[PDB]
């Protein structure tokens, strides 16, 4: 049979069947409660709306997504997104069909095994396997070699790999994405006027940066241009009316990824962190590093950040090697592409979790052999 | 330990032409296809369409003229 | 619209590419001539120690 | 309209002009090889006149 190929992320969940181009269902991960009282009478109103139909009611709901920071902190709820995901979503039963799960770097065990747990025990695939986020965004570029900054909207991670092999002590995990970048834009929008409290309303944050934000190719210059002339201001017509002007927002929000110190994280940007993953490896394959830098996830998709991440690690690179920074237009599905091309392997196809295995060792198989 | 990937025999960067080569030709052409089929559908029959419809908005504003006109001529005492 | 933005990218890859492979020849050209002219310093300098020999 | 046809003009172009770059490149490259071949083969031979000049 086929393979189904989920990718829980954090912001939008990706799925679908092993073997095509693109996911089938993607959707975002939020789970919302209603909140008022409710006076119209057999109007047949559910307990928890998931999934896009939280993205339609969201006026009268509190949307809370169950996974913060790559870790799953509610496990309920990503047990109901999971379910809506396999029932309604694909309409297969998860009885006659392998998994395949994706999970970031550095994360805590407990969240793994009880992932495993859970789609062995309720859900009751037959097989389940585990994948590392950045390995399937490697696979989906054709390549075997590369250092890959996949900028999800939860947890940004770099991993770098050569000729096949990982190296496990060069992962520089940040925890600055998408999500901060949505709080800070929402925080320096209240300098104008607008004020976005409602977790409804970070959506409509989110929406703006989507459309209007982009990365500047350098700061200074774009600060200074944008506080004399007027070229930048773009609108956006909220979803009521009174459009709203954004000026130098624009290009201040995605520059927290270079700066972090703008919200107040201590570390170097993703600008450094990747210099830093290379030069922690071995002295003969820097080059090919170099020359073979990935980029993947969602938040990498700013208009014009390809030119100013080479910018700067130009600058910081050793003059002689040659920087180039793969940025495929399929940059957002990129890991699900992966792993799509993964599960069709042949090779790969005694390497899942069989479930007389997880009978037999508990959820602690997951750590064993079979990664 | 760290798992061992049993040994295999191929491939990889070998699907990239298989998947790109493909809707390089193919998507264009189907897109260039559909935007073409749309726009014959569309635009000549929404003003052929809107056309019409005015010409019956004229023919009802002649009507109600006509009948407000002899309704005025009764009724004014 | 739709179709203008794929045929722009489409246009776009062969930009990268045919600039990759023009900047990548220009470096093996560069490579190749530094190495044919040290070769010819090498028999330059065995010529004037033939000639030294010779003496 | 005007935006498409000078974008396209301008990227087709990039595209030629780094092409004939390249074939340019590798046509010297090709050159500089065999010259350097006939460098290496001249060479040997003056090693072994002068290893005979020596004895
Ligand atoms: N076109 C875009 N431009 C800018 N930012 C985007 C764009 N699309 C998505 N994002 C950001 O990326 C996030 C989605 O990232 P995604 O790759 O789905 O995360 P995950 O790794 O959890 O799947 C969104 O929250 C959004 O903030
Ligand atoms: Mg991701």
């Amino acid at each position: 049979t086929t393979a189904l190929v989920c990718d829980n992320g954090s912001g939008l969940v990706k799925a679908g069947f092993a073997g095509d181009d693109a996911p089938r269902a993607v959707f975002p991960s939020i789970v919302g409660r209603p909140r008022h009282q409710g006076v119209m009478v057999g109007m047949g109103q559910k307990d928890s709306y998931v999934g896009d139909e939280a993205q339609s009611k969201r006026g009268i709901l509190t949307l809370k997504y169950p996974i913060e920071h790559g870790i799953i902190t509610n496990w309920d709820d990503m047990e109901k997104i999971w379910h809506h995901t396999f029932y309604n979503e694909l309409r297969v039963a998860p009885e006659e069909h392998p998994t395949l799960l994706t999970e970031a770097p550095l994360n805590p065990k407990a969240n793994r095994e009880k992932m495993t747990q859970i789609m062995f025990e309720t859900f009751n695939v037959p097989a389940m396997y585990v994948a590392i986020q950045a390995v399937l965004s490697l696979y989906a570029s054709g390549r075997t070699t590369g250092i890959v900054l996949d900028s999800g909207d939860g947890v940004t991670h770099n991993v770098p790999i050569y000729e096949g092999y990982a190296l496990p002590h060069a992962i520089m995990r940040l925890d600055l994405a998408g999500r901060d970048l949505t709080d800070y834009l929402m925080k320096i929008l209240t300098e104008r006027g607008y004020s976005f409290v409602t977790t409804a309303e970070r959506e409509i944050v989110r929406d703006i940066k989507e459309k209007l934000c982009y990365v500047a190719l350098d700061f200074e210059n774009e600060m200074a241009t944008a506080a004399s002339s007027s070229s930048l201001e773009k609108s956006y017509e909220l979803p009521d009316g009174q459009v709203i002007t954004i000026g130098n927002e624009r290009f201040r929000c995605p520059e927290t990824l270079f700066q972090p110190s703008f919200i107040g994280m201590e570390s170097a940007g993703i600008h450094e962190t990747t210099y830093n993953s290379i030069m922690k490896c071995d002295i003969d394959i820097r080059k090919d590093l170099y020359a073979n830098n990935v980029l993947s996830g969602g938040t990498t998709m700013y208009p014009g950040i390809a030119d100013r991440m080479q910018k700067e690690i130009t600058a910081l690179a050793p003059s002689t090697m040659k920087i180039k920074i793969i940025a495929p237009p399929e940059r957002k599905y990129s890991v699900w592409i992966g792993g799509s091309i993964l599960a069709s392997l042949s090779t790969f196809q005694q390497m899942w979790i069989s479930k007389q295995e997880y009978d037999e060792a508990g959820p602690s198989i997951v750590h064993r052999k079979c990664f | 330990v760290p798992p061992k990937i049993p040994d295999g025999e191929r491939v990889d960067f070998d699907d990239i032409h298989r998947k790109r080569v493909e809707k390089d030709l193919n998507e264009l052409q189907t897109l260039i296809e559909a935007h073409f089929e749309n726009r014959k559908k569309e635009e000549e029959e929404l003003i052929s369409l809107k056309d019409r419809i005015e010409k019956r908005r004229a023919e009802r504003a002649e009507q109600q003229r006509i009948r407000n006109e002899r309704e005025k001529e009764r009724q004014n005492r | 619209m739709d179709a203008i933005k794929k045929k722009m990218q489409m246009l776009k890859l062969d930009k990268e590419n045919a600039l990759d492979r023009a900047e990548q020849a220009e470096a093996d050209k560069k490579a190749a001539e530094d190495r044919s002219k040290q070769l010819e310093d090498e028999l330059v300098s065995l010529q004037k120690k033939l000639k030294g020999t010779e003496d």
